[PDB]
RNA sequence: GAAACUGCGAAUGGCUCAUUAAAUCAGUUAUCGUUUAUUUGAUAGUUCCUUUACUACAUGGUAUAACUGUGGUAAUUCUAGA
RNA sequence: GUGAACAGCCUCUAGUUGAUAGAAUAAUGUAGAUAAGGGAAGUCGGCAAAAUAGAUCCGUAACUUCGGGAUAAGGAUUGGC
RNA sequence: GCAGUCAAGCGUUCAUAGCGACAUUGCUUUUUGAUUCUUCGAUGUCGGCUCUUCCUAUCAUACCGAAGCAGAAUUCGGUAA
RNA sequence: GAAUGUUACCGCAAUAGUAAUUGAACUUAGUACGAGAGGAACAGUUCAUUCGGAUAAUUGGUUUUUGCGGCUGUCUGAUCAGGCAUUGCCGCGAAGCUACCAUCCGCUGGAUUAUGGCUGAACGCCUCUAAGUCAGAAUCCAUGCUAGAACGCGGUGAUUUC
RNA sequence: UGUACAACGGGGUAUUGUAAGCAGUAGAGUAGCCUUGUUGUUACGAUCUGCUGAGAUUAAGCCUUUGUUGUCUGAUUUGU
């Protein structure tokens, strides 16, 4: 439920359906920041603590995910889970 | 935080996700992607497109257990019987007989 | 934007460069508007000034009823059709260009719009919400 | 790793989108514990 | 959102207001007279299967059932028909409606009483409000005590008794 | 005797003269070419069922308003659940 | 064969498979394409590019030396069985 | 082309807030002339497109001092490219 | 990229470059001032222009994924499945690249100019100035950011035997 | 010589939009044999339907893998 929230709350990770495209899983702890960052994936990054305290109101507002996707990125996403998935399906030529 | 569905294919669109589409008449269209957004601009009509939600209702896809039976049900049988006349002898009038 | 718009408009895509022409979606006589300018807009060598959703312009009537052509007006764009993208993150497209003449206080010409509107213009223009049918 | 979007309410008295929900774009670092080997310790000179 | 809660047994009713999102979302995605399992919604009502019924959203339109969809649609409605009533014969109008399937839209949520609980509701099964009238009609009346064709009805019609400050009728 | 149901009426009246030139309208015809509430006159012994172990005729069925109560909406001759 | 066709496109007979080669797929190019919203605002100038197109049927202005203008313009249609 | 000095006048009154005659001293080399030193066994003309950089005699933006600056607006000036 | 023992890792920072720009609305406020008509600004807030560096969740573009499907002509007897038509044509199209057509981010200290001042003589008075000194700008120096001197430098690891 | 690497295969993710084969009381229809029909029969017929969101493709810069098979000392050079 890493990739949950007090407003979602099922069980799901931030990995999207398939992984990440190009990467992997991330079973590790992770850090989720606001927008894009220099470097592409699998590079290695280097985060660092601000240089001054920002009183910017910009920064200071204290955010909390209502929901993250976690759809396929590879392709054009439609569902979160494979829970979800086999829901909204059916049942297909293979399955149980 | 609403979850749309897709008025051509009958897919759930989570936010941020596809485009909505505002026709002459005010009557809004929302698509999940550029699949349905183009079979949409081409006059196509859902119910002859095969992997459609609409298309497999009308088809009658898949549904199986929706059509299998259930249980929803009560059993009660308790006495009021009525407002300003006394309900002590409402009982005792009736016994029946037969 | 500028003189009578009450609020602030975040940025939408613009889709509406000078010298296009969008539908008229007022009762005043004009059949259509030409865009001449976009009042507020910057400066760039070669950068075309171009409008958006709730953006004031200056235009004339190309067809129309004859008292209303040979001159210049203010007007306000209230459909796109150059998908733009709100912060609710849904990307969104009219079917038409189309604007109703307005005076430099924003206020229409006009009795009625014909057709929906953009909310973002709607909050923007309150002589809008007014005239406004079914709005976004 | 990658990026994706989040869903969140807005907190900003004044903004038009006060209290409504914004969609965002995130992206997310793997970031497995590192471990310390060792120390380095600097000291001053008019040459830096 | 407020629920409005039936009990069709006692003839009991009353209201109640729940805030917070996680109690509420068991109702949303649900359609009318699809049952509920109460624990859920709250820790008195475990026990309880409630019946979805209607309601109302806010600026106030009355749900319909059957026509799916969670938002609101403009029908022709003609007479015998839920959410209107006509003023004329054969007149139809052409008025807005909310969907069946329950939302975060909806001002009120009526509810219905399936089957009890394992603990007592405060208006509901606590009290129990008996019905105004009784049989009128002759057969009915025989269907209400069991009196076949012979016991004479005359004397088992109901008898309501009132008052005229001192004067105290049937 | 409120309310509400049920019935009947709201297609008469009143106003206007825009359209309309073989159309309307007028006088004169036709319905052996039709529909017609109401009014008025008449008009109905037959209804079941392999037809002795009979079918409620001393009279068969519910489901609704008003009502009671719980409600929704800024708002209407809005109306919901019970 | 398709089609009005000695057109283009595919094929039989016959004749070729000759034109330095290998590995990559940076910039910039030469030749071939596409692009949301706008639509000549580009520019000396719509240069370039795009758009149009076959047939059947409908329809067709000024003006004219009466022969034309005219495929004027504008439309509908077209597979398979 | 730009900038001074004297200060008769202008500015209701008031030479210099803002201006300024008769005179007069200068600066500048995107004006035009004058010259003919270089290039006539050849240094590719006008304009635009594109792009860079520099000047300041500053149009805007920063902070200021004047005003015939009540406010609003404007004008003159300074540090400023 | 040779050479300053070899090779490796981690660093310093001389010098050089450097970056942010402008506007509007809300509020202040129908306020200060004014007879009136008119009519500001500082702090706070929400956005925006022009510029810059990235980035591709999403949306859009691109298509030889020649991935799937459709179509014309013809050729393989038909069938299946295919070839040719300088990538035959069409619809969708993953990935990648990519767009103010998309999203995210753009630091804060010091010293000064003009100018206004303090103290204060020269000149018993007077003066921001002569000595000394305060406040001060889209300026300047640093912070920050990009190079890293291939002849500037530090710390550290391991350093070959037939 | 192992949480090794690779080539296949499997699973996920995704793309298209229902494969071939067979079956049918679907099919505007149409032929043929007589025993001339109280569905007479045998077939042929664009298309439709069912098996079938099937089939095909899916890293070439997607994710993953207990299975399968294979690979694991060739060359040069350097010293205060
Ligand atoms: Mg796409
Ligand atoms: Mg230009
Ligand atoms: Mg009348
Ligand atoms: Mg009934
Ligand atoms: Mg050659
Ligand atoms: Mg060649
Ligand atoms: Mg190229
Ligand atoms: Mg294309
Ligand atoms: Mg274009
Ligand atoms: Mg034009
Ligand atoms: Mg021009
Ligand atoms: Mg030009
Ligand atoms: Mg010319
Ligand atoms: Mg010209
Ligand atoms: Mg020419
Ligand atoms: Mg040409
Ligand atoms: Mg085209
Ligand atoms: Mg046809
Ligand atoms: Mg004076
Ligand atoms: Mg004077
Ligand atoms: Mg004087
Ligand atoms: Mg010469
Ligand atoms: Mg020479
Ligand atoms: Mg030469
Ligand atoms: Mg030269
Ligand atoms: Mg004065
Ligand atoms: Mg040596
Ligand atoms: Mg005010
Ligand atoms: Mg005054
Ligand atoms: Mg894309
Ligand atoms: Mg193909
Ligand atoms: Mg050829
Ligand atoms: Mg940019
Ligand atoms: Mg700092
Ligand atoms: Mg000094
Ligand atoms: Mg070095
Ligand atoms: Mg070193
Ligand atoms: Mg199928």
């Amino acid at each position: 439920a890493n990739g949950a929230t007090s407003f979602d709350r099922t069980k799901k990770t931030i990995t999207p359906m398939g992984g990440f495209v190009h990467y992997g899983e991330i079973k590790n702890d992770f850090i989720m920041v606001k927008g894009c960052i220099p470097g592409n994936r699998k590079r290695i990054v280097t985060l660092r603590k601000s240089l001054y305290t920002n009183t910017s109101r910009k920064a200071l507002e204290e955010v909390s995910l209502k929901w993250i996707d976690t759809a396929s990125k590879f392709g054009k996403g439609r569902f979160q889970t494979p829970a979800e998935k086999h829901a909204f399906m059916g049942t297909l030529k293979k399955d149980l | 935080m609403k979850v749309e569905i897709d008025s051509f294919s009958g897919a759930k669109i989570y936010p941020g996700r596809g485009t909505l589409f505002v026709r002459g008449d005010s009557k809004i269209f929302r698509f999940q992607n550029s699949k349905s957004a183009s079979l949409f601009k081409q006059r196509k009509n859902p119910r002859r497109i095969a992997w459609t939600v609409l298309f497999r209702k009308h088809h009658k896809k898949g549904i199986t257990e929706e059509v299998a039976k259930k249980r929803s049900r009560k059993t009660v049988k308790a006495q009021r019987p009525i407002t300003g006349a006394s309900l002590d002898l409402i009982k005792e009038r009736r016994s029946l007989k037969p | 934007s500028g003189n009578g718009a009450q609020g602030t408009k975040f940025r939408i895509s613009l889709g509406l460069p000078v010298g296009a022409i969008m539908n008229c979606a007022d009762n005043s006589g004009a059949r259509n508007l030409y865009i001449i300018a976009v009042k507020g807009s910057g400066s760039r060598l070669n950068r075309l000034p171009a409008a958006s959703l709730g953006d004031m312009v200056m235009a004339t009537v190309k067809k129309g009823k004859p008292e209303l052509r040979k001159k210049v007006m203010p007007a306000i764009v209230v459909r796109q059709a150059k998908s733009w993208r709100r912060r609710d993150g849904v990307f969104l497209y009219f079917e038409d260009n189309a604007g109703v003449i307005a005076n430099p206080k924003g206020e229409m010409k006009g009795s009625a719009i014909t057709g929906p509107v953009g909310k973002e213009c709607a909050d923007l223009w309150p002589r809008v919400a007014s005239n406004s049918g079914v709005v976004v | 790793a990658g990026m994706t979007t989040i869903v969140r309410d807005l907190d900003r008295p004044g903004s038009k989108f006060h209290k409504r929900e914004v969609v965002e774009a995130v992206t997310v670092v793997d970031t497995p514990p590192v471990v310390v080997v060792g120390v380095v310790g600097y000291v001053e000179t008019p040459r830096g | 959102m407020k629920l409005n809660i039936s009990y069709p047994v006692n003839g009991s009713q009353k209201t109640f207001e729940i805030d917070d999102e996680h109690r509420i979302r068991v109702f949303f995605d649900k359609r009318i007279g699809q049952e509920v399992d109460g624990e859920a919604v709250g820790d008195e009502f475990k026990g309880y299967v409630f019946k979805i019924s209607g309601g109302n959203d806010k600026q106030g339109f009355p749900m319909k059932q059957g026509v799916l969809l969670p938002t609101r649609i403009k029908l022709l409605l003609t007479k015998n028909v839920s959410c209107y009533r006509p003023r004329r014969d054969g007149e139809r109008k052409r008025k807005s409606v909310r969907g069946a399937i329950v939302g975060p839209d909806l001002a009120v949520l009526a509810l219905v009483i399936v089957k009890k609980g394992e603990q007592e509701l405060e208006g509901l099964t606590d009290t129990t409000v008996p019905k105004r009238l009784g049989p009128k009609r002759a057969n009915n009346i025989r269907k209400f005590f069991g009196l076949s064709k012979e016991d004479d009805v005359r004397d088992f019609v109901i008898r309501r008794e009132v008052t005229k400050g001192e004067k105290t009728y049937t």
